[PDB]
């Protein structure tokens, strides 16, 4: 309905967040740098649209 | 993240390069070891041959 409904997109595609160089610290108090990534999806979209701002 | 500061990071650093140092140690009186030993089988097998000389 023009003027009164309003379309946000969310995109299904799995997003890939890569994390930059980081210490962590071992049993032995040995430090290593440590490169991740990690891959997401959005499972309720409603539901991610409410816990994010603005999605 | 918990980290110690960087003026005991330093020193945390020091003594892991310590343990690889005391491993490193260890390796090279191996290899004198090892150096030494054959220098010391020829000058045998010199002297033998001179005392049949």
């Amino acid at each position: 309905i023009p003027f009164i409904e309003t379309v946000k997109m969310l995109d299904a595609r799995i997003q890939t967040m890569d994390n930059q160089a980081d210490r962590f610290v071992t049993k032995e108090k040995k430090d290593l740098i440590v490169d991740s990534y990690i891959k997401w999806r959005i499972s309720d979209f409603s539901r991610y649209y409410l816990a994010t701002g603005g999605g | 993240a918990a980290r110690p500061p960087e003026e005991v990071k330093a020193a945390f650093d020091d003594a892991i390069a310590a343990r690889e140092n005391e491993q490193q140690y260890i390796r090279e009186a191996e290899a004198y070891t090892n150096e030494v030993q054959p220098r010391a089988n020829g000058q045998a097998q010199r002297i033998l041959e001179e005392a049949r000389a």
